[PDB]
């Protein structure tokens, strides 16, 4: 407690967050990449390691095939997370992970032996003392002072709607849909190939996805704003290529994150976000939907395009019943939000007992965290 | 078919569900009408000659199409061919 | 999982699967442990049962827009009848959504919504507490089979054994003008000391029981009878034609966790309404309805 | 998987011409369709209601011909003229058929005081049209209704003379009429009070089928009087809201207005540390 700080680390599908609890900020935020070289290294003295982790893998982007650890929310190499979390405990922090306690998110839906496979990999391996794992939806609401409302989060991996009920989380009603940052980011090459622009390696997704964070805005209205970016060339804008050529990005700007409203484009049969919130809305009981219309949250590294927050509330506006009370409230640090929450949840007195001991994971197998976490 | 039930012949499958349709809508207009009805006594009849004397889809089109996007709807993929697709137009240029 | 939002419509009668959509949202065990400085343990599970029963009765069709009303009896020591306010429908009714009101209708628990209760049609409800210390539960129905049946001059006939399991029917002839206290009057006259079956001619059908079970056991009997009835009476065309059922001589032969003579049916009916998902909280005889697997 | 539509599509349009009030009488009249598909009543379009907009401009909202009543929406319905001619059309890529209109144009023409007509073709109220001796009131529902007019049918009415009988036979207060073979009409100064003595005659008409069955004659039935039988809520009013209000917890997004609250809403449980909600 007051000589040592539970570790807040947060595993997003796309980027890796940890510090320490209580504080304000996370001491390290850093891509979750991993690469391995695809050239022989001929320079004999130079030294050139067996594989890149982190911000390291990310500057030397030419020579290496970037692999991601977490696919689509669901992990699927566990011995790249043991380097991922070796390289975050001992490079990023310099902090062992034998004298502290540490902080886990996850999916609100996940598969039992994600889980277990977790604990038994924190526990057998790192042999921390004491871990917890939350749910990544519900920490943002704490983050938000809130306990009652319906939080949307949407990050590299996958993007879910809760309904939280003074801090009880619904399993009936969370919903589930495949429109990621990465799709977005996918759709932006195959809509960039119509220019005359070529991008295939897995290096250049980087430029894509910095193109992506760079230039892109939601439109209020799709039909008037084609009709205004056919008629005009105000809209296009100049990006300088590492390589030092210049690219005109025009129309596409806005039709990058188009596909989140409309998922028709990527071939995909689902219905839109807001469709989605509003039946994951519809599948409440009445009593509390005036407390939820009346109160969202948006949250996650896909929900910072200028100009979603006022198409989110007309989207939902038109589905809503008449004279409802419909507002969203949206962060400015809205994907920095799931560590902040995590800080807090750690910070109480009342957290401690939260805490699974050695003893207790050493008697009961890797199955306990289920039965002392619900 | 007296005491075995009711046929209905057409030139096409719209024309035909239409006849049906109005032979049946018949029967259970006349079973419960009939009821209280004596002989000759508590009765309304309609004389059938001057009665009769009194895109476009011929008859039972508009009817077996407005069933089939009924059942299009529970998701029965039926593939019949819709002369309107939709009920509404596209919408315009903006 | 899986489930639709709203269950699709049969061909007729679009009110049962719509009534059942609803129901799967809206829980009639409102109550969940919240502060209640006047409720007890019978009040609230009576609660529960009358929001059962409002639904159970709206999911048969037993129901006629909001014109019908159901009383019940909390046995406090002084009056306190719960009725639905007036103006919710049947399958928005809950069990925090009832309201209790005295013997004159003056409201004692304003309940948990706006809407008031009616006046006029409490009466007819309050002329039967009056009459009887020992009833608890009155329902009053109106299916178009039973105003067939109270709308002929002989009423109804021991054609069936479920008319002779009735026993003697009270009939109430339709005055029309509501004349207050001596209609209550007339009405106790009519009922009498002892009788589990009303009729309220041209209007409705009303039963009366000690317990919520009761009253739907006789509800039920009555109304499978007069559409027993209906058939066969149009059929017969006089009594030529007509086998009529001995009533004594029929009822001199046919006659814990143990069940009473009508819990059976409302526990049974309580068990796939719970199924459906209502989560009604009633208290079952017996938890599960088969063995736990070994 | 599901037939359930918005049934307000007022703000996706964001189109046509429009009158002051006619944006509530659409969705009002397209509620009335819904109620009427929902209880099996009818299901193809046969014109039944007709709703009038203004006393001075007419221009009636009908239903276009070939959509089921499931199908109708606000932004489906026709503005018609008086004779048949296109007012305004909505968007529904159909052809415009007014033949069915001709039956209630007669009655815009006789009593103004209406400006809401339903039509009906059930069974039960199919063959209370066939019977010759019209609606006994043996029930309560049935005196509930009021009075009625009876009116011979040929199934036209685009001849100039049948226009004076039809009208001479309706009186100048009747709010009932009943077209010999041809069901039921009823006839309100709004749509609430015109649906509940809809529901109230079609309930008075299957209770008097099931009568007549059974019975087998008047003389084994009791008929009350008529003369014996001789804040503020509108006729329709408090009924069509709770109607409305179950929808709305469905889910259709039902545009009628609630003259009053359902629920209090207690004041919740407030937290200073939250962020200021609203997108502004
Ligand atoms: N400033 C920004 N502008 C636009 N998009 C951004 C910005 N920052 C992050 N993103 C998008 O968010 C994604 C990262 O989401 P992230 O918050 O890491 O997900 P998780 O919730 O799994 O941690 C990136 O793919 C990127 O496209």
């Amino acid at each position: 407690d007051d000589d040592i700080a539970a570790l807040v680390v947060d595993n997003g599908s796309g980027m890796c967050k940890a510090g320490f609890a209580g504080d304000d900020a996370p001491r390290a935020v850093f891509p979750s990449i991993v690469g391995r070289p695809r050239h022989q290294g001929v320079m004999v003295g130079m030294g050139q390691k067996d594989s890149y982790v982190g911000d390291e893998a990310q500057s030397k982007r030419g020579i290496l095939t970037l692999k991601y650890p977490i696919e689509h929310g669901i992990v699927t190499n566990w011995d790249d997370m043991e380097k991922i979390w070796h390289h975050t405990f001992y490079n990023e922090l310099r902090v062992a992970p034998e004298e502290h306690p540490v902080l886990l998110t996850e999916a609100p839906l996940n598969p039992k032996a994600n889980r277990e496979k977790m604990t038994q990999i924190m526990f057998e391996t790192f042999n921390t003392p004491a871990m917890y794992v939350a749910i990544q939806a519900v920490l943002s609401l704490y983050a938000s002072g809130r306990t009652t409302g319906i939080v949307m989060d949407s990050g590299d991996g996958v993007t879910h709607t809760v309904p939280i009920y003074e801090g009880y989380a619904l399993p009936h009603a969370i919903l589930r849909l495949d429109l990621a940052g990465r799709d977005l980011t996918d759709y932006l090459m195959k809509i960039l190939t119509e220019r005359g622009y070529s991008f295939t390696t897995t290096a250049e997704r980087e430029i894509v996805r910095d193109i992506k964070e760079k230039l892109c805005y939601v439109a209020l209205d799709f039909e008037q704003e084609m009709a205004t970016a056919a008629s005009s060339s105000s809209l296009e804008k100049s990006y300088e290529l590492p390589d030092g050529q210049v690219i005109t990005i025009g129309n596409e700007r806005f039709r990058c994150p188009e596909a989140l409203f409309q998922p028709s484009f990527l071939g995909m049969e689902s219905c839109g976000i807001h469709e989605t919130t509003f039946n994951s809305i519809m599948k409440c009981d009445v009593d509390i939907r005036k407390d939820l219309y009346a109160n969202t949250v948006l949250s996650g590294g896909t929900t910072m395009y200028p100009g979603i927050a006022d198409r989110m509330q007309k989207e939902i506006t038109a589905l809503a019943p008449s004279t409802m009370k419909i507002k969203i409230i949206a962060p400015p640090e809205r994907k920095y939000s799931v560590w902040i929450g995590g800080s807090i949840l750690a910070s109480l007195s009342t957290f401690q007992q939260m805490w699974i001991s050695k003893q207790e994971y050493d008697e009961s197998g890797p199955s306990i965290v289920h039965r002392k976490c619900f | 078919l007296r005491n075995h039930g009711l046929v209905s012949v057409g030139e096409s499958v719209e024309e035909a569900f239409y006849y049906i349709h109005n032979l049946v809508v018949a029967c259970e207009i006349q079973v419960r009408t009939l009821a209280s009805a004596g002989g000759p006594d508590n009765l309304v009849l309609l004389d059938p000659g001057k009665y009769k004397a009194k895109p476009a889809w011929q008859i039972g089109e508009q009817e077996f199409e407005a069933l089939m996007r009924m059942l299009d709807n529970l998701g029965y993929r039926t593939g019949y061919p819709y002369r309107y697709p939709a009920l509404r137009e596209k919408s315009k240029k903006y | 999982t899986n489930v639709p939002n709203v269950y699709p419509a049969a061909p007729q009668g679009g009110m049962a699967a719509l009534n059942m959509s609803l129901g799967m949202v809206t829980p009639v065990n409102d109550l969940r442990g919240s502060d209640s400085i006047a409720y007890d343990k019978g009040e609230k599970l009576l609660r529960c049962k009358l929001a059962a029963l409002y639904r159970l009765a709206d999911l048969f069709g037993w129901s006629h827009l909001i014109y019908n009303h159901i009383t019940t009896r909390v046995s406090s020591e002084q009056e306190h009848f719960l009725i639905v306010p007036f103006g919710l429908l049947y399958s928005e009714v809950t069990a925090s959504s009832l309201v209790k009101i005295n013997l004159q209708g003056d409201v004692v628990d304003r309940g948990s919504t706006n809407l008031g209760v009616n006046q006029a049609g409490f009466t007819l409800h309050s002329a039967v507490y009056a009459a009887r210390p020992d009833v608890k539960c009155v329902v009053h129905i109106h299916t178009p089979a039973g105003a067939a049946v109270s709308a002929m001059k002989c009423g109804l006939l021991p054609i069936s054994p479920e008319a002779l399991s009735l026993g003697e029917v009270a009939y109430h002839d339709y005055h029309g003008i509501l004349v207050d206290e001596e209609e209550k009057v007339l009405i106790q006259k009519n009922l009498g000391p002892k009788s589990k079956v009303l009729i309220l001619r041209n209007h409705g059908l009303v039963s009366v029981g000690e317990s919520v079970e009761e009253a739907f056991y006789y509800i039920h009997n009555l109304v499978v009878a007069c559409e027993i009835q209906v058939r066969t009476l149009a059929s017969a065309g006089g009594p030529d034609n007509l086998v009529l059922l001995d009533p004594g001589k029929y009822k001199a032969k046919s006659r814990p966790p143990a069940w009473q003579i009508g819990e059976q049916e409302f526990e049974a009916l309580m068990r796939m309404l719970d199924n459906l998902g209502y989560r009604t909280g009633y208290p079952y005889r017996y938890p599960a309805l088969r063995e736990k697997s070994k | 998987f599901s037939m359930m539509t918005p049934i307000n599509d007022l703000h996706t349009a964001d189109s046509l011409n429009l009158a002051k009030g006619e944006r509530l009488m659409r969705c009002k009249i397209s509620s009335v369709y819904r109620l009427l598909d929902l209880y099996g009543w009818a299901q193809l379009s046969d014109t039944y209601v007709t709703l009038r907009v203004s006393k001075e401009q007419d221009h009636f909202l009908i239903s276009p011909k070939g959509v089921s009543c499931s199908e109708v929406t606000a932004s489906s319905l026709i503005k018609v003229n008086i004779l048949g001619e296109v007012v305004e059309k909505g968007s529904s890529c159909f052809p415009v058929d007014t033949t069915g209109f001709c039956l209630h144009s007669a009655i815009y023409a006789a009593r103004p005081d209406v400006r809401c007509i339903i039509h009906l073709h059930t069974p039960a109220t199919a063959a209370v049209s066939a019977m010759k001796w019209g609606l006994l009131p043996v029930s309560h529902n049935a005196l509930l209704v009021g009075d009625m007019a009876y009116f011979d049918f040929n199934g036209e009415m685009e001849q100039e003379a049948d226009r004076i009988n039809l009208q001479k036979c309706l009186g100048p207060t009747c709010k009932i009429l009943v077209l010999r073979n041809h069901g039921v009409v009823a006839l309100g100064d709004t749509v609430e009070e015109a649906f509940y003595k809809v529901f109230h005659l079609q309930a008075a008409c299957e209770i008097q089928v099931s009568a007549l069955s059974s019975a087998g004659g008047v003389e084994n039935l009791i008929l009350l009087e008529q003369e014996k039988h001789r804040q503020k809520s509108r006729l329709g009013e408090h009924e069509f809201e709770a109607l409305m209000r179950m929808l709305d917890n469905l889910g259709y997004r039902t545009g009628y207005p609630y003259r009053y609250p359902l629920v209090q809403e207690k004041t919740k449980h407030k937290s200073e540390v939250e962020i200021p909600a609203t997108v502004t």
